[PDB]
């Protein structure tokens, strides 16, 4: 199977209050496993899962001085971004990037990322040829000579086919117990009564992994989504999620609707009734 | 430049009165970052709660799960209450558990 | 594993 690294790192400016906060978060799939917080007691790059709790000090305490080089230089990104943009010193702005590779079951690479957003719109983002960059806009454009100048593209692409993929590969060993796991929907209608005239079917899923389901109500073969209900899937905290689906459907009628359910714990879907 | 959050209420497993349990306030989508959020035992604030790492998705929203120990009865009322910049005011959300 | 960035925008 297909599997991703991915690092999600956020820093915002406070000014006023002090120095800009700075949190990264470290992925495998769909599960968290390291993390460094420039608002914790004691910032350090550590374990947030338990099958990184063995690799040893050398490993926390580099990964802890590049994540401390990364806090300086965004701290210079948002600085040099409110000039770009003009903006007053006064207020919020935020820096963020994401990171990482998705590689498939032969275990080489099928996309590496690199991209930045600036107050929570793209910025700038290392294409698929890990070659190009895309820039967002004008002062996008300024970042993008200056990067291409420096050949940035060459040093993150040397990243993200060796290490990048390389240690992916070793925390699938590291939590091969958990991280290369199936868990299939456990799913079912509920009923509940609405109007006089119609009522609602909510169609659960339950404790799946990977996050990755598709849940959709059809009416007599064909579908409906343009009213049906459809929550975003949410962790139940132990590391699988949750999702649900609604549709309002007359009275008597509820017989006509099915829902299904799509998940790679699944050989063939679920369909299912109230 | 400003999202909502979405904010879902809910029990980690199915809840079954007298048995120990997690309470979750799951908030996504939301931008900027700072937000405040609290789980509510009969309107008062849980002091014993945690909250994930903040993390975002592919369209660079945030999202994080506060959480809490729990054993909930029949009597009991939980809610989350949120407040972002988007919000005129904290939006109290119910915990049903059933919906 | 975590890599830097090696300047500003």
């Amino acid at each position: 199977g297909p599997h991703s690294l991915r690092y999600f790192v956020t820093a915002v400016s406070r000014p006023g209050l002090g120095e800009p906060r700075f949190i990264a978060v470290g992925y495998v799939d769909d599960t968290q496993f390291v993390r460094f917080d420039s608002d914790a007691d004691n910032p350090r790059f550590e374990p947030r899962a338990p099958w990184m709790e063995q690799e040893g000090p050398e490993y926390w305490e580099e990964q802890t001085q590049r994540a401390k080089s990364d806090e300086q230089w965004f701290r210079v990104s948002l600085r040099t971004a409110q000039r770009y943009y003009n903006q007053s010193k006064g207020g919020s702005h935020t820096f963020q990037r994401m990171f990482g590779c998705d590689v498939g079951s032969d275990w080489r690479l099928l996309r590496g990322y690199h991209q930045f957003a600036y107050d929570g719109r793209d910025y700038i983002a290392l294409n698929e040829d890990l070659k190009t960059w895309t820039a967002a806009d004008t002062a996008a454009l300024i970042t993008r000579r200056k990067w291409e100048q420096a050949g940035d593209a060459e040093y993150y692409r040397a990243y993200l086919e060796g290490e990048c993929v390389e240690w992916l590969r070793r925390y699938l060993e590291l939590g091969n117990e958990t991280l290369l796991r199936t868990d299939s929907p456990k799913a079912h209608v509920t009923y509940h009564p609405r109007s006089q005239v119609d009522v609602t079917l909510r169609c659960w899923a339950l404790g799946f992994y990977p996050a990755d389901i598709t849940l959709t109500w059809q009416l007599n073969g064909e579908d409906l989504t343009q009213d049906m209900e459809l929550v975003e899937t949410r962790p139940a905290g132990d590391g699988t999620f949750q999702k649900w689906a609604a549709v309002v459907v007359p009275l008597g009628k509820e017989q006509n609707y099915t829902c299904h359910v799509h998940h790679k714990g699944l050989p063939e879907p679920l369909t299912l009734r109230w | 430049i400003q999202r909502t959050p979405k904010i879902q209420v809910y029990s980690r497993h199915p809840a079954e009165n007298g048995k120990s349990n997690f309470l979750n306030c799951y908030v996504s989508g939301f931008h900027p970052s700072d937000i405040e959020v609290d789980l509510l035992k009969n309107g008062e604030r849980i002091e014993k709660v945690e909250h994930s790492d903040l993390s975002f998705s592919k369209d660079w929203s945030f999202y994080l799960l506060y959480y809490t120990e729990f054993t909930p009865t029949e009597k009991d009322e939980y809610a989350c209450r949120v407040n972002h910049v988007t919000l005129s005011q904290p939006k109290i959300v119910k915990w049903d558990r059933d919906m | 594993y975590y890599s830097i960035i090696p300047h500003s925008i």
